[PDB]
RNA sequence: UUACGGCGGU
RNA sequence: AGAACGAAAGUCGGAGGUUCGAAGACGAUCAGAUACCGUCGUAGUUCCGACCAUAAACGAUGCCGACUGGCGAUGCGGCGGCGUUAUUCCCAUGACCCGCCGGGCAGCUUCCGGGAAACCAAAGUCUUUGGGUUCCGGGGGGAGUAUGGUUGCAAAGCUGAAAC
């Protein structure tokens, strides 16, 4: 983690949500990640690629996974944008 | 969604309109007034479509990102969406948990029934909270074709369509099936799945021996 | 502990209320503590009715009520029965309690 | 023995120590 | 009945980030607080804000994004002197490499460490991390 | 000689996800205790900190039940805290530990300024409260040591963790709960934002869909 | 003082349900297959095995208990996967909406592309419930 | 709540010297009353005659005599 | 209707 | 510092005296009943006036201010409306019906969060500790007592220790 040398004297790097932006803990037992699955633009068929979310525990709980998902995805290239 | 293959197709439009699926209850929660288009005279709040179709289509984005075809744990405990929940995974090839659900079964691995999927989707969340708050544990994103009546807990793809009358489940289920084959190769986006929404509706008591075999006087007898 | 959200008796924003008194054991209660019970019972006891309505100088008469308004103290309605011992997580009901009028 | 029943047999008390203050001035 | 402005605006943030909103409205502004957010801005917990400017006290409109942890404040605000910076850089602040102290001095609006840096001390303000 | 049930378990019997360090960050229920035991085998040391006798009162006679409280650890941070109750002690002693390996956590070792090697202190001043007992871990300075109670200064020499002060609140000789607290702070060096880990988390494949080969390749 | 135990309601379950087409509605049948079938101790608890199978031979041969046997689940599928009429209940193109729904699909811009007759639903507002017990 | 402000500390020094009373130990040491009490009055040692061997039985889970003197 | 009591330490 | 109002009981004066009823007188039941129960019954319950400031005066939660979930419902206003219903064969207000907004007594729900937990949308925003300000508490007994002050016709109240 950006020692004095400079080298990664560390764990591992800890997630982030994409809607709350707070750590997701090594158990924090409630925390998704979900996979959304794009499709080419020619035949809407499923290519290889995908895109990922992250949604954690806490703000799962709290009631606004699709509320998050809905918003965070309309401003990134899923469905509708208006 | 935003395509023009994955377009409203009017066609399902006027199944939309005939099978409820704009016909609510007459109560929104406060996370799904973003859902609606307004209310009724009559207290019943209607779904703008374009609302519910661009989750159904976003739904199926998170269907085919599951790699494996037998592990999306489809559920259901109401009656109605009970014969809908067992062929929709004879028809994607999954697993069907139709019924009473064995609390126990996403987190207490000794016993035979344990089952550890990566997806699951719900009918109601409310009245099936059970798989929900035990999918508080194993960390797995769920799906339930909610109603303006449930509340939006442990859900993260909630559909907003209709989940009470019988007909409004079936379509919603035959639209997902014909949707998360169609995202894949099976059906090929002009040939139309010629599979008919009758084959997922909830079934009516045993006046059926009595019925079916009075339009067959003609073919056996 | 405190047993109950409301203090027992079913006032907020008062200071004082109304004292009565109890049917039996003629004890003061405040008015919102006291369990009351209405009742609306046929005045003949209507298995007597039969052997007076031969006796009756009409045909088609109203056979009246009688309207006595029971309202009981806490101590004398447990001793009645007509409330009972609740439990802790079926305390929190304001429903009355089902009819079967038959 | 209650705490309201301590009082006024201690006020039964209180008055009769001060009249025997009273006695010898 | 407002005895601070600068105590409630760095308490209703306080309150919005750990429910955790894109945007909060701190609803009484001034030059004491754009001067404030604006070292929480320039060093980079929080993002564009507008100020809704009207012709009484203004309104202020956060954008949020969820790297700020808290922010409170020292409503008496006391003076401190340079040697006394340091006795409160671990009473208040988790550890020295990151959070802000951030004090008005006669120079300015500073956090503890451009305090630090050329010779002044002044009135504690507040404090984030 | 042993076999797993369930699929994190089913994918390292063949040795097929390396070094906890991910599973902790995509944040999975670990099951059995032979995962913890697969990895960090031979690096524990299974010491305990109380025995106390809890009972209850019955038709006759007092149900005596026995408790057993222990700390499992490396010397690199992966620490955990087991709670058990059974009727005999022994029995207790042994399937606590099979319930302490099992809630194990890692922690974050930090600087208290002047980075100049390797890291030796908490990353900042952390909480941990367990009904009323509240243990703050505060960084210190190079070659201080760990400065506490004894029972948290057998985890704190269990974390690895070289220079620590610690301070109490509460009633601290309610044994147990002073030993879950301390435990509430040392699980949350990953949950507390440290503002230079502000980047995109690059969202890599999970183990649950790129391990879906082996998942019923040989097994199903 | 009849009812009888669970080891024998669990014995005799996995009989019926494993040897139905062997069996039949009377009792010295099933006296004599679980004589054969099923490793049995004494006569006593043998035929009181018996008595629940033709109590329940005279109850799986009308309805679906919990009777899984392939039999009667090899016959659901003339009933949940059969019935696939000849005409939906969706598609006759004769239904009836509302004033705000044809709104609804004018944003939509299918109204145009939809014959959809509308009725103006009832009016008054008479919906919620009157309020208070009686 | 408390009384905080940067010109206060009357206020809080005045409201401090009469709430260090009402613990035992700041009482029994600056009162002056409780180094009459005790009959070394500022000591721990100090000599007396004996007058009667004098015994007291000991409290309740007990019962022996404990033997004393009256100095 | 009426209905009182139970030596001390284990 | 100081002021006003303050239930019931109490004192004092004058009307008053229906009901109920401290005391007390009996009659019971009781081993013993100066008590539960019954008849009687004074002072008092009633008013006018002059007093005492004490209550489980309890929301056992100081006042003010902000921020942070929802949902049906309620009261006083105000706003906008399908309609119904009122002299009204038409209006203007009335009633019911559908909403929203402010204030208010409250409620049901919620791993917001807090807590020793009961339980709290405040006992939340508190070791990630400072919105102002007032009072008050420091093991239990001794004791709200001994004394001094002051108040009152009196009852007592206010202020209020220590030995042990
Ligand atoms: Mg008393
Ligand atoms: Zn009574």
């Amino acid at each position: 983690m950006q020692n004095d040398a400079g080298e990664f004297v560390d764990l591992y790097v800890p997630r982030k949500c994409s809607a709350s932006n707070r750590i997701i803990g090594a158990k924090d037992h409630a925390s998704i990640q979900m996979n959304v699955a794009e499709v080419d633009k020619v035949t809407g068929r499923f290519n290889g690629q995908f895109k990922t979310y992250a949604i954690c525990g806490a703000i799962r709980r709290m009631g606004e996974s699709d509320d998050s998902i809905l918003r965070l995805a309309k401003a990134d290239g899923i469905v509708s944008k208006n | 969604g935003a395509l023009d293959v994955l377009q409203m197709k009017e066609e399902d439009v006027l199944k939309f309109l005939a099978a409820g699926t704009h016909l609510g209850g007459t109560n929104l929660d406060f996370q799904m007034e973003q859902y609606i288009y307004k209310r009724k005279s009559d207290g019943i709040y209607i779904i703008n479509l374009k609302r519910t179709w661009e989750k159904l289509l976003l739904a199926a984005r998170a269907i085919v990102a599951i790699e494996n075809p037998a592990d999306v744990s489809v559920i259901s405990s109401r009656n109605t969406g009970q014969r809908a929940v067992l062929k929709f995974a004879a028809a994607t090839g999954a697993t069907p948990i139709a019924g009473r659900f064995t609390p126990g079964t996403f987190t207490n691995q000794i016993q035979a029934a344990f089952r550890e999927p990566r997806l699951l989707v719900v009918t109601d969340p409310r009245a099936d909270h059970q798989p929900l708050t035990e999918a508080s544990y194993v960390n797995l994103p769920t799906i339930a074709l909610c109603n303006t009546d449930s509340p939006l807990r442990y859900v993260d793809i909630a559909i907003p369509c209709n989940n009470k009358g019988a007909h409004s489940v079936g379509l919603m289920w035959w639209m997902l099936a014909r949707e998360v084959l169609r995202m894949r190769g099976t059906i090929s986006r002009e040939h139309p799945w010629e599979v008919m929404p009758d084959l997922y509706f909830y079934r009516d008591p045993e006046e059926i021996e009595k019925e079916e075999q009075a339009a067959a006087e003609k073919a056996v007898t | 502990t405190k047993k109950r959200r409301n203090n027992g008796r079913a006032k907020k924003g008062r200071g004082h209320v109304q004292p009565i008194r109890c049917t039996n054991c003629a004890r003061c209660v405040p008015k919102d503590k006291a369990i009351k019970k209405f009742v609306i019972r046929n005045i003949v006891e209507a298995a007597a009715v039969r052997d007076i309505s031969e006796a009756s100088v009409f045909d088609a008469y109203v056979l009246p009520k009688l309207y006595v308004k029971l309202h009981y103290c806490v101590s004398c309605a447990i001793h009645s029965k007509v409330v009972r011992n609740r439990s802790r997580e079926a305390r929190k009901d304001r429903t009355p309690p089902p009819r079967f009028r038959p | 023995m209650r705490a309201k029943w301590r009082k006024k047999r201690m006020r039964r008390l209180k008055r009769k120590r001060r009249k025997m203050r009273q006695r010898s001035k | 009945v407002r005895m601070n402005v600068l105590a409630d605006a760095l308490k209703s943030i306080n309150n919005a980030e750990k429910r955790g909103k894109r945007q909060v409205l701190i609803r009484p502004c001034s030059k004491v607080i754009v001067r404030f957010l604006t070292v929480m801005m320039k060093h980079g917990y929080i993002g564009e804000f507008e100020i809704i400017d009207d012709h009484r006290a203004g309104k202020i409109v956060v954008n949020l994004t969820g790297r700020l942890n808290k922010c409170g404040v020292i409503s008496p605000r006391f003076d401190v002197q340079l040697k006394d910076l340091e006795k409160w850089q671990n009473n208040l602040l988790p550890s020295r490499q990151f959070g802000f102290i951030v004090l008005t001095t006669s120079a300015g609006i500073m956090d503890h460490e451009e305090a630090r840096r050329k010779h002044t001390g002044g009135k504690i303000l507040g404090f984030f991390f | 000689e042993w076999m797993p049930v369930t699929k994190l378990g089913r994918l390292v019997k063949d040795m097929k996800i390396k070094s906890l360090e991910e599973i902790y960050l995509f944040s999975l229920p670990i099951k059995e205790s032979e995962i913890i035991d697969f990895f960090l085998g031979a690096s524990l040391k299974d010491e305990v900190l109380k025995i106390m006798p809890v009972q209850k009162q019955t038709r006759a006679g007092q149900r005596t039940r026995f408790k057993a409280f222990v700390a499992i650890g490396d010397y690199n941070g992966h620490v955990g805290l087991g709670v058990k109750c059974s009727k005999e002690v022994a029995t207790a002693i042994r399937g606590a530990i099979i319930l302490a390996k099992l809630s194990i956590v890692p922690v974050r070792r930090g600087y208290w300024g002047n980075k100049i090697g390797k890291p030796h202190t908490v990353p900042c001043k952390v909480t941990g409260r367990c009904g009323s007992v509240l243990v703050r871990l505060i960084p210190a300075p190079r070659g201080t040591g760990i400065v506490s109670a004894p029972v948290p200064k057998k985890l704190l020499m269990m974390a690895g963790i070289d220079d620590c002060y610690t301070s109490a609140r509460g009633c601290t000789a309610t044994l147990g709960n002073f030993a879950k607290a301390t435990f509430d702070a040392i699980s949350k060096t990953y949950s507390y934002l440290t503002p230079d880990l502000w980047k995109e988390t690059v969202f890599t494949k999970s183990p649950y869909q790129e391990f879906t080969d082996h998942l019923v390749k040989t097994h199903t | 003082g009849r009812v009888r135990t669970k080891t024998v309601k669990k014995a005799a379950r996995v009989i019926i349900e494993k040897y139905y087409t062997r069996l039949g509605n009377d009792f010295h049948t099933n006296k004599r297959v679980c004589e054969e079938i099923a490793i049995i101790p004494s006569k006593k608890l043998r035929n009181k095995i018996a008595g629940y199978v033709t109590h329940l031979m005279k109850r799986i041969q009308r309805g679906p208990v919990r009777g899984i046997s392939i039999k009667l689940q090899e016959e659901e599928r003339e009933r949940r996967d059969n019935y696939v009429p000849e005409v939906s209940a969706l598609d006759q193109e004769i239904i009836e909406v509302d004033p705000d729904t044809k709104e609804m699909l004018k944003l939509l811009d299918f109204g145009s592309l939809s014959n959809l007759q509308v009725t103006q639903p009832t009016v008054g507002m008479n919906f919620k419930t009157p309020r208070g017990p009686v | 709540g408390k009384c905080r402000g940067l010109r206060t500390a009357r206020k809080l020094r005045s409201h401090r010297r009469d709430q260090k009373w009402h613990d035992k130990q700041y009482k029994k040491a600056h009162l002056g009353t409780a180094l009459k009490a005790n009959p070394f009055g500022g000591a721990s040692h100090a000599k007396g005659i004996v007058l009667e061997k004098v015994g007291v039985e000991a409290k309740q889970p007990n019962s022996a005599i404990r033997k004393c003197v009256r100095v």
